[PDB]
């Protein structure tokens, strides 16, 4: 689905 | 017989707690002021409450010894599918008995059955979900075990879509033997009885709430008036 904030908070 | 890996374990998750969990909750004013008069009237507070909430979760998960050396996709599905789970976990520090309510600071910040009805769950979920803060009160875990639980929550192989799940399960498994034997070592009877088998029921409860939790955000969300009360990051984790 692609989770950008998700993505950005794991990073 | 606690290894100096596992008091190492124990140490990085009670500080990752501490450094996620503030237990002054002193943010809860940058979240849209609640309201009890009352058509879904709680929605944008809680929805709020919920968002933060997974964020402190996500920041408490980076720090669990492992998550890292998983890849960026098995960490979107293992949050993904914890998140709600690991909220209720770790609402049950600011959950009490006294009038079965998550008292956080206090009446403003104090939630209850009717406050949570009031944002659109029903009771479905809301009736075992007390419940369920009730049985995990009782258990009266150390901290120690209480952060132990919330990882193994968290880094869970069977969640649908894993891919590593082996790597997963190493991960998981190094805390679950970490808290059986802490369990042995350092939590006295009769609390002990039985104790990792009650906190491994409790996952399970977890799952069945999750499942009621998700069928009834399809529900308020279906309704785009009410998809336009929550947050961007409410809306990417619990899918969009
Ligand atoms: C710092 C803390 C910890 O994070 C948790 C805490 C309190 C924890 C509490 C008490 C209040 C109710 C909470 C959050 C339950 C939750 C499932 C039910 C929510 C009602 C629902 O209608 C609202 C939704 C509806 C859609 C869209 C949006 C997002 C979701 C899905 C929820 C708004 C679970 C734990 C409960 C305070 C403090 O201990």
């Amino acid at each position: 689905k692609n989770h950008p904030m998700l993505m950005n908070l794991l990073k | 017989k606690l290894s100096e890996e596992q008091q190492h374990i124990i140490a990085i998750l009670l500080d990752a707690h501490h450094k996620t969990y503030d237990p002054t909750y002193a943010d809860f004013r940058d979240f849209r002021p609640p309201v009890r008069m009352s058509p879904l009237s709680m929605l944008p507070h809680l929805a709020d409450l919920v968002s933060y909430s997974i964020q402190k979760v996500i920041g408490f998960a980076k720090m669990i010894p492992g998550f890292r050396d998983l890849t960026s996709d098995d960490q979107i599905v293992l949050l993904k599918s914890s998140a709600i789970e690991v909220i209720m976990l770790r609402s049950n520090q600011s959950f009490t008995m006294d009038d079965m309510s998550w008292d956080c600071g206090s009446q403003d910040y104090k939630y209850d059955v009717t406050d949570v009805s009031k944002a659109g769950h029903t009771l479905e979920l809301i009736e075992p979900l007390i419940k369920f803060q009730v049985g995990l009160k009782k258990l009266n875990l150390h901290e120690e075990e209480h952060v132990l639980l919330m990882a193994i929550c968290i880094v869970s192989p069977d969640r649908p879509g894993v891919q590593d799940a082996k790597l997963v399960e190493a991960i998981q498994d190094r805390l679950s033997n970490t808290l059986q034997t802490y369990i042995r070592c350092r939590h006295p009877p009769p609390g002990s009885h039985q104790l990792y088998a009650k906190m491994i029921q409790k996952l399970a409860d977890l799952r069945s709430l999750n499942e009621e939790h998700s069928k009834q955000y399809r529900s308020l969300s279906f309704q785009p008036e009410n998809s336009m009360k929550l947050t961007p990051l409410v809306l990417e984790v619990f899918g969009n």
